[PDB]
């Protein structure tokens, strides 16, 4: 199949810029039956292009496309705050047809270190046979961050789930939350539990720790 | 809208120049990618994706509609359907599937406070774990909505059992945990559950 590579990957621009995005075919792409979907989060994609070059209706001529053959191009003019959003290269010509895996054309800020905050597990879960320990990331750019859970010193995996809110409309910033997910025997039975946040706004890891039992 | 495993899928979509239209069925799984089922023209003639083994079946039917039938379906196939036209392409709505062996719950929701006392002059976080609910929609809101500011609720993670849950945290200066109170409103419509929880730090 046709296989297509887009790039950037993460667009990060400021409005009044110009958006450049970059959709490569495996092999050629003949009849330039290529279409641009945009995306915002919790919202259905909008065609934006198709034909490569023919703009749907509904978007203002900011907007246009390019290219033929194995490359492709989409062309944002004069970027408005409603136009950072998620964008999908599509091609129809030969079957079967497939989807770039897409590029996030976020907003530009300064770097800013997450401050990072843990939680321990209620008494009221813990009556249930469960504890979860919570770890916040808040407010920080870019959205690349990494966490690891330690337990009495020994590195948690496999038992901890993260997710990360969407670039927030005020500030331009990202926050995550990240879930460590013991049975209480296993909880009460160490002392030391601890979140470690790594980022390019920090000079040095941060780490944010509790004992059971105080 | 939802069922489950190795039951099967079966949708619908409504009906131009039929010899040169075709009729398009693409899915977006939660928080991945487009992905392209099947193509079909008016004749009945059939194209699917190598992925989809032959599990997909779709043909246009008379009425004005066209279908599609997914068979055996897992939890992989959990996502957000949509069909389309092409001579140029477009037919945004959708149709929201959920493939899992859970049984309708309301969430129980934790406080998540700090070990220790705040220290007065900075921030102090607080929250609430929404935790081991299904199906997805839930809602939180804080002090009735007159908090808005510094609130920050999580995509919901979907958990090994099947359940799900969620995280709703807000940033608050630290010498107003004393003159300030403080309670997450959590709605799960699909089980009537609406829960009031307030959540107090020291100081």
């Amino acid at each position: 199949e046709i296989v297509m590579t887009q790039s950037p990957g993460t667009l990060s621009l400021s409005p009044g810029e110009r958006a450049t995005l970059s959709c490569r075919a495996s092999q050629s792409v003949p009849r330039n039956y290529i279409g641009w979907f945009q995306q915002k989060p919790g919202q259905a994609p909008r065609l934006l292009i198709y034909g490569a070059s023919s703009r749907a209706a509904g978007f203002p001529d900011r907007f246009s496309g390019s290219g033929s053959g194995t490359d492709f191009t989409l062309t944002i003019t004069r970027l408005e705050p409603e136009d950072f959003a998620m964008y999908y290269c599509h091609q129809y010509d030969r079957l079967p047809y497939t989807f770039g895996q897409g590029t996030k054309l976020e907003i530009k800020r300064t770097v800013a270190a997450p401050s990072v905050f843990i939680f321990p597990p209620s008494d009221e879960q813990l009556k249930s046979g469960t504890a979860s320990v919570v770890c916040l990331l808040n407010n920080f750019y870019p959205r690349e961050a990494k966490v690891q859970w330690k337990v009495d010193n020994a590195l948690q995996s496999g038992n901890s789930q993260e997710s990360v809110t969407e670039q927030d409309s005020k500030d331009s910033t990202y926050s995550l939350s990240s879930t460590l997910t013991l049975s209480k025997a296993d909880y009460e039975k160490h002392k030391v539990y601890a979140c470690e946040v790594t980022h390019q706004g920090l000079r040095s890891p941060v780490t944010k720790s509790f004992n059971r039992g105080e | 809208g939802l069922l489950k495993p190795s039951e099967t899928l079966s949708l619908t979509c409504a009906v131009g120049s039929f010899t040169t239209t075709y009729w398009n069925w693409i899915r977006q799984p939660p928080g991945k990618g487009l992905e392209w089922i099947g193509e079909v023209n008016y004749s009945g003639n059939a194209n699917y994706n190598p992925s989809l083994k032959g599990r997909v079946a779709i043909s246009v039917d008379s009425k004005n509609q066209f279908s599609l039938r997914l068979n055996s379906v897992t939890a992989a196939d959990t996502a957000i359907y949509y069909c389309t036209s092409r001579i140029w392409k477009g037919d945004g709505k959708g149709t929201t599937v959920t493939v899992s062996s859970a049984s309708t719950k309301g969430p129980s929701v934790f406080p998540l406070a700090p070990s220790s006392k705040s220290t007065s002059g900075g921030t102090a976080a607080l929250g609430c774990l929404v935790k081991d609910y299904f199906p997805e929609p839930v809602t939180v809101s804080w002090n009735s909505g007159a908090l808005t500011s510094g609130v920050h609720t999580f995509p919901a993670v979907l958990q090994s059992s099947g359940l799900y849950s969620l995280s709703s945290v807000v940033t608050v200066p630290s010498s107003s945990l004393g003159t300030q109170t403080y309670i997450c409103n959590v709605n799960h419509k699909p089980s009537n559950t609406k829960v009031d929880k307030k959540v107090e730090p020291k100081s």
